[PDB]
């Protein structure tokens, strides 16, 4: 929708930055969804509460890291 | 070149190009560029989210083969979004 508005260039934009940023949080979500089904159905339970863990640091370390992306990026591009 | 940001003007030439016709011959110049299409955009708005949409209908390959549900909507949501994009 916002491309659509703006003219090829031949430079990297704000704008992609921040689209490919976000892009990266939810696809990185999918990737966990993934490691965790997949040492989950793992018959030892050494795997399983492994994956029970890798849940629980996801739940605050993405919040986490999103937000000191957008500190990162405001700095950077607010100024 | 800076009023033309879709393109690169590459190369200019100076030619002739004075024709016969049927109602005499005519004298005839032809100036002539050459446009270079950017590739950035193309690259941020083509290849790079189609590898990204394409890499996403593999990490299907490590769901258990029983938990289909979750392999279908990668698969055919990727599928979908692929078309949408062409289009
Ligand atoms: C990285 C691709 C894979 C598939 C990953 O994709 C995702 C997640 C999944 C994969 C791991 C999603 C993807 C973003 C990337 C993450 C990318 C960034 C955060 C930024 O870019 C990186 C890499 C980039 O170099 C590829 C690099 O530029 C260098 C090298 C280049 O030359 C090789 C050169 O030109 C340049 C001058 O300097 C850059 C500095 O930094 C960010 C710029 C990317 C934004 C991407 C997009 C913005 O809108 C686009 C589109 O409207 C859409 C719908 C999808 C987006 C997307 O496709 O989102 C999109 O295309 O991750
Ligand atoms: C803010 C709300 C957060 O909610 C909270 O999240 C954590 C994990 O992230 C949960 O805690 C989770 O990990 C612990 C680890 O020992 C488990 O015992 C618990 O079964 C599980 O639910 C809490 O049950 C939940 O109350
Ligand atoms: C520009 O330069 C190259 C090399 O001289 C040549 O092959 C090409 O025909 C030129 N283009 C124009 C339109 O003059
Ligand atoms: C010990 C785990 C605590 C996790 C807290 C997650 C909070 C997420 C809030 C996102 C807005
Ligand atoms: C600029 C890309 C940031 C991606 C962070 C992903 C964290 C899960």
């Amino acid at each position: 929708g916002i491309n659509s508005q703006l003219p090829p260039v031949s430079y990297i934009k704000a704008i992609d930055v921040w689209i490919g940023a976000c892009m990266t949080f939810i696809f990185c979500a999918l990737l966990e969804f993934a490691l965790v089904n997949h040492i989950a159905n793992a018959g030892t339970t050494e795997w399983n509460d492994i994956s029970k863990r890798v849940d629980l640091i996801s739940r605050a370390l993405f919040p986490v890291l999103f937000f000191v992306f957008n500190i990162l990026y405001w700095s950077r591009f607010g100024h | 070149s800076s009023s033309l940001p879709s393109f690169q003007l590459t190369n200019t030439s100076t030619t002739y190009c004075t024709s016969v016709t049927n109602t005499g011959i005519y004298s005839c110049l032809r100036t002539t560029i050459q446009l270079k299409r950017e590739f950035s955009f193309y690259l941020l708005q083509l290849y790079i989210p189609s590898c990204m949409l394409v890499i996403v209908s593999w990490v299907s390959f490590w769901f258990d083969r029983t938990a289909i549900p979750a392999r279908v909507t990668l698969g055919v949501t990727t599928l979908l979004t692929m078309t949408a994009q062409s289009a």
